[PDB]
């Protein structure tokens, strides 16, 4: 299929993580808390990370109760490697908790030279009235985590998480947050 | 004595209205040199600036009313002896960008008023500076950069002994504002174009003159290794082929002393200037009385057998142009006891029962206007 | 999916930019002002550029107020490189302003040898009556920019921007423009 | 001068503060509607002043002498009064405006409307104190959100 | 297009009227020192001069209407804390002559 | 088609099998009993295998009679191999019985470097009332097997079987099962 | 997407062109007159070409006035080249005239080793009554040209143009043509 399927809508860039600098080279992973807006590498940080303040990201961080669908698009940017030497792979895991007892809600497995895009949606539905308060101790509520595994941090450079609310999204209640640091989008050059 | 000030009518949110005396906000003086020439830009500036040193009854109201609902009315005053004439044009466009063209063709697409001081002693028209809606405001037209340009479309046939001055009067009237939005429907019953077809100039003499204006109006007006276009002309270019009832406006831009009888008809590019039987085709015969300056030609759908190309390759020779042309021919001869050419202005006002056929991939450039 | 999805409609070529000649080789980018018709490389010009005059491009440049959907197709033509040595990547950013404070409206990330096609649509919707005047100081209106990053100007040769109006497009008002230079389509050979 | 392009949040030191409702309206690129404000008299009743509220653009000067040539309201509080409600109808705005403007946008270049609070006469009192008013946009009636806002980081100072 | 200008409503001979917003022609600032005393003339000038640097909605109409038929309305705004007070007076007289008295009585 | 088609829903990880360790290198295969939850390599085991206990897997193992559609997604994770040396291929066979006389119900053939995803659905429909009891001697009922052939166990590392019930799934009757061993999801690192 | 999208209908082979024989190796192009059935290489012929006589091709060549949609499928067959050395690219241009002043109606850009398929449709709509007479001097009517650029004639071997009428196709009037030479389909071996 040389012909490209038409993309549309406005998906704003929420959070981005870049792999540990050379000579680091073990398989490494970073996990995004899609709802509370938190990035967490596996301990071997120097996974340089960023959280932006697009509208969607501020609603997600101040809205107490949420109910609706979120449309995500993972952009994977890679180092400049001769295609013939490419061996990188990204393993993606969408889950509701990081305890090992929890199972994945969805799993993707991509592997293509340089760049790749992955699109999927998921939807927040809770006990309050189809509303869910991310990890409230209340009905033992939960959040949505996106774990990404870079199989070769020297070839796969960074993961960019783009999100967009479906029109059916609804929100209720406010959360007292500390001030949000300015976080202007790191340019491409 | 003491009152509840919150209750008073200080929050009066209504549009300006009243007699023409109370409803006037500015006046403008435009100078017509005794040697103006045609192309001559007489005044060109943002509409808003027109309200500058003004101190008339509605000046403050014009500036302080948040939502104005009526139309702007411009009245021009000026007049010359019956042995002279010329053609002026006041135009309004939503914006300008760069070292823009101020040619008749380029400026007359949106809202214009065009007259001949030798035939009319004043001329007025109303316009809505906000084509998308039904209201505007001084702040809006200011920040959005609405332009007001006045040009000499054709100069004096015989110069007045002194420089002349035209006085513009700007008032707000109680007509309703209406949008003039363009859309992509293949069939529309009225597509306003205001596309300038050209200035026909006929020299005085026993000679035979034929003028050919192409109806394949896509692209724009030709220029030196460039072309000029405007929104309406660009819009109709979206269509590959087109057809409809064409409406033209012919203006007598010369002094009323220069006389000629022109005959208009639709025919193909290959007739010769010497063809002696143009009146064997369906045609109209135009003659202007001293005081007359405008004429309207309507070519019905029965004058065209099929649709034609919106645009033809620029290098298309007359003998090979397979699309129709509007022809302007001199029936007898141009005369006058004064020297001067007989100048006519021609404009395709719009098309009734417009029909656009297919998507036009496009052709770069356009024949000369 | 060897089977190709059927493409259709008429999309006319609007503007094209070619990367700096050899031996230039740093990551470089050019940004298209999709609505006003302006191309702007990042300073290391000799990004040879062109703007064409297809109908759509003349409507876009003379129409004061616009409202509707625009369908775009980015064609990426590359230098002749052994597939095995290909390392090029194009990063695409659709945004409403070039100030660093503004966030992207949509972001694409492609990377494929030689040639690639990207299709997306976006729609103009403003304050006038769903009408928008590109960058009018009026309601602090805006325009639509398409920033393209060529990661290896020696492998990625040029970017071709093809556009098409959706049937719902509407326009109002005219803009006095200077004459448009003839700009016949540079042939493929 | 209070800006009506309320997107983002309240400015802070190299940061900004936001809350769910403000973040929500930021989803829209442009907006419009009938605005409802609540003005609270936060100072002692001994400090008196007459304020006049109106809608105008950022470029009028503090010295502009003809603010009352615009449609406006005049507010004065009796001893025991502490609240006032301003309603600016749709007829005070000719088109919609941007939900948010670039932070570095100068007053002279801000093309969106502002709520203006002006002192009609002078602030007085036989006691020392400033005349303090609290102002809150309660809600918008006949709200209209237009287009998706890609977003701008940060907000002018509150 | 061409009109009979003599016929237009340019000779509108009517008095000024409308909302209070459209019907306002001038504003004046009078300064009450914190030590004014009673007898103190705060502002004294010809009524007409009140319309000087004014640029309100009815300023031009006030000046250019040959026969005004309505009354002039003056509104004064000022207020002090409830433990103070004083008494101000705004007065209108058809004329003055000489080194006139400006006493309340007069 | 650089543009990715949006995935959605919750598919939980059911069973996973990893190829024999080095230096093993013959073509090898493992077959999943999708319905009873059993993994069976071809004899040259040390195909390290696992069965998880997500909800769907416990319903499948205790529900006596089943009727409905099952949506599957095969994730294939590979060893880290230079793309240029990749020669691996996976051959997938969905069948109702392993007797050689039975023919395949569906056959897939994939071959792409590193990782690959395969999606297909199939539906259980039996003699009881559109209900089927997996391999009940009763109407000579049957089950659903997924045979996967790794053509190069040194390049293709593991097969992950993800499943999801279609909303039309129905179940009836219970099966007395022995206790289910805890089987927490082996992490990606 | 390993899974292939189902193709259907009968598309019959209309005209085929093969690149200049070795050692020719410059970028070369051939242009098909899709409607009148004419092939024209760029001067460096020995672009061995053929026009077949399937039903659609005879209707196209004798039908005076046409109105309707034509569905095309470009098959690109390549020389036998190690994938790793592949550098070929095909640039496709659909236009209504070959004058340089005319702009393209649609442009495709493909680049894949060996073989590739491109599908697109376009539709004939003229001035007669939605009917168009290919290049009649009449309303300055036009035809439909398909220009194909082989970037490496040694890797890209031939272009095969397959067409099919949409059910909405209509035709009127006849054109006196000279006899049509038998032109049996050159076999694949």
């Amino acid at each position: 299929g040389p012909v490209c399927a038409e993309a549309s809508d406005v998906y704003s860039p929420c959070m981005i993580a870049s792999t540990p600098p050379a000579p680091f080279s073990d398989v490494t992973a970073v996990t995004f808390d899609l709802i509370n807006g938190k990035i967490t590498p596996v301990g071997d940080d120097n996974w340089n990370t960023h959280i932006y303040n697009p509208p969607i990201m501020n609603v997600l961080r101040t809205a107490a109760w949420k109910s609706g669908t979120i449309h995500v698009q993972l952009n994977v940017r890679g180092a400049g490697v001769k295609r013939a030497d490419w061996d990188g792979q990204v393993f993606v895991y969408l889950r509701q908790s990081m305890n090992p007892e929890s199972y994945d809600a969805r799993t993707f497995v991509i592997s293509q030279p340089g760049s790749a895009m992955l699109n999927f949606s998921f939807d927040i539905i809770g006990p309050n009235s189809g509303f869910e308060f991310a990890e409230s101790p209340w009905a033992n509520q939960t959040t949505w985590y996106l774990e990404c595994v870079a199989t070769n941090p020297r070839q796969i450079q960074q993961f960019e998480v783009n999100m967009r609310f479906d029109p059916n999204f609804r929100v209720a209640g406010n959360i007292l947050m500390p001030p949000f640091p300015l976080s202007t989008e790191t340019p491409p050059l | 004595m003491e009152q509840n000030l919150f209750a008073l009518s200080l929050d009066d949110t209504s549009s300006v209205r009243g007699s023409l005396l109370d409803t006037k906000f500015a006046q403008t003086r435009v100078l017509l040199s005794k040697a103006m020439a045609g192309g001559d830009v007489l005044l060109d500036e943002y509409l808003y600036d027109v309200v500058n040193g003004q101190d008339f009854r509605a000046t403050v109201a014009f500036l302080r009313t948040h939502v104005i609902t009526g139309k702007i009315k411009v009245t021009a005053t000026t007049n010359i002896s019956d042995n002279s004439g010329c053609c002026l044009m006041l135009a309004i466009n939503s914006g300008v960008r760069g070292k823009y063209s101020t040619d008749v063709y380029t400026i007359c697409s949106q809202d214009s008023m065009t007259w001949n001081p030798g035939c009319k002693k004043n001329f007025s028209f109303t316009f809505n500076p906000n084509p998308c809606g039904d209201s505007w405001s001084a702040e809006m037209i200011s920040r959005s950069r609405v332009r007001m340009t006045v040009i000499c479309v054709s100069g004096w046939t015989l110069s007045p002994t002194t420089d002349v001055i035209a006085k513009l009067d700007w008032s707000i009237v109680n007509e309703k504002c209406e949008p003039t939005i363009y859309h992509l429907a293949d069939c529309q019953n009225w597509l306003p174009l205001n596309r300038w077809m050209g200035k026909l100039t006929f020299p005085q003499g026993v000679t035979s003159e034929v003028r050919r204006m192409p109806l394949s109006i896509g692209g724009g007006a030709g220029a030196t290794q460039a072309f000029l276009a405007n929104m309406p002309n660009s819009w109709i270019s979206m269509w590959r082929y087109f057809r409809g009832e064409l409406h033209f406006e012919v203006t007598k831009m010369s002094s009323p002393y220069i006389k000629a009888t022109v005959t208009f008809l639709i025919a193909f590019g290959n007739l010769s200037d010497a063809f002696g039987f143009y009146e064997s085709f369906p045609h109209r015969i135009v003659q202007f009385a001293e005081v007359e300056e405008k004429c309207t030609l309507v070519f019905s759908q029965q004058e065209f057998v099929t649709a034609w190309s919106t645009q033809v390759n620029p290098r298309t020779t007359l003998e090979a142009d397979g699309c129709p042309y509007l022809y302007a021919i001199i029936h007898d001869s141009t005369t006058g006891t004064i020297s001067g050419d007989f100048n006519l202005g021609v404009k395709l006002v719009g098309i009734k029962d417009f029909c656009g056929i297919g998507s036009n991939p496009g052709i770069d450039g356009s024949r000369l206007l």
